[PDB]
């Protein structure tokens, strides 16, 4: 859905 | 080949020949967040021993991969055990991907299907999902290439569903495997003959569990089994293991015995009688 969406957004909000 | 653990593979590419003696991933196997890749990368890299995942399978942002058919050219089932919300494959965000070519997917023996957001991705309305998944409701396979493509087949069991033509096809030079309606999710040989009812997707030889290339239900000792039976122990929803294997990973979650299952820990209202790994129920509170 846009939790599915909301999940991978929310990811790219980590450190590499 | 090896049982391999659950995998999580980001960024470099090294890890990933982690899987290259791996039959079975016995968890979901992540790649993603793949930005030095190019098509290079990946001309020379393939597990063709993988048959199978318990969990899912997840391909996110993998720069340079064009096609799975090098990558998992062997990969027959996805058993869903555990689901990425409600799917048992992702593919997302996928660059460069033209194709899946998974050709030996036979099964998907829960969950769905999520692929979306694949700019180039082709190949899509050529497979029958039907014949993989008992639900494709719950399918999600939107904004790709191939919402106009131009996906060109093989000589294929082309079909009508609903007043659909699928011609049944994942590249140029694969079409989908079909089997009789009696042999139901079993699987067959290229001359027709059905593989054992304790297989799943294919075999090696017709009416034998131990030609199976996976099973319906429990695999022990190169067999395919309905339940396991003493004095072995259900583990992952998938194989036998005895005793001293569900010892030796408690030593090593600390793994208990309940309900003739080796588990990752004790259900609400159990606590773990120490000396013999078996959840206890609880007569009164729970200490
Ligand atoms: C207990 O299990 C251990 C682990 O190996 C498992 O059993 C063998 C026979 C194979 O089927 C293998 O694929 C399994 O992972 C063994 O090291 C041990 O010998 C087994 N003992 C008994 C009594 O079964
Ligand atoms: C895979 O198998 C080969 C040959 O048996 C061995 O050299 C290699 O170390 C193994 N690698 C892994 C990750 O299992
Ligand atoms: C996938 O396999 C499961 C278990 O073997 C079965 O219930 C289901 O019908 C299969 N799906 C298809 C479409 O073959
Ligand atoms: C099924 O298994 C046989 C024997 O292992 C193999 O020849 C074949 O390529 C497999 N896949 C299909 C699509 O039949």
């Amino acid at each position: 859905e846009s939790s599915f969406r909301k999940t991978f957004e929310d990811y790219l909000h980590n450190v590499v | 080949g090896e049982v391999c653990p659950g995998m999580d593979i980001r960024n470099n590419l090294t890890r990933l020949h982690e899987l290259e003696n791996c039959s079975v991933i016995e968890g979901h196997l992540q790649i993603l967040l793949m930005f030095k890749t190019r098509p290079e990368d990946f001309r020379d890299l393939s597990f063709p021993k993988l048959i199978m995942i318990t969990d899912y399978l997840l391909l996110f942002r993998v720069y340079g991969l064009e096609s799975l058919k090098d990558l998992f050219p062997n990969l027959t089932v996805i058993r869903g055990s555990r689901l990425f919300f409600n799917y048992a494959l992702v593919i997302f965000e996928m660059v460069h991907l033209k194709e899946l070519g998974l050709y030996n997917l036979m099964n998907i023996t829960r969950g769905s299907v999520r692929i979306e957001k694949n700019n180039e991705l082709c190949y899509l309305a050529t497979i029958d999902w039907s014949r993989i998944l008992d639900s494709v409701e719950d399918n999600h396979i939107v904004l790709n290439k191939d919402d106009e493509c131009g996906d060109i087949c093989p000589n294929c069991p082309a079909t009508v569903i609903n007043g659909q033509f699928v011609e049944r096809c994942w590249t140029h030079s694969h079409c989908q495997k079909v089997c009789p309606t009696i042999c139901k999710s079993h699987g067959c040989t290229a001359e027709g003959l059905c593989c054992h009812s304790e297989c799943l997707g294919n075999c090696s030889q017709p009416d034998d569990p131990t030609k199976c290339v996976a099973c319906r239900n429990f695999y022990l000792d190169g067999r395919c089994v309905e339940t396991c039976p003493p004095p072995y122990y259900h583990f992952q929803d998938w194989r036998c293991v005895n005793f001293s294997f569900c010892q030796d990973l408690h030593h090593k979650h600390q793994y208990v015995i309940h309900n003739n299952k080796c588990i990752p820990e004790c259900p609400s209202g159990y606590t773990m009688n120490s000396s013999n790994l078996l959840c206890t129920p609880c007569l009164g509170p729970c200490p």
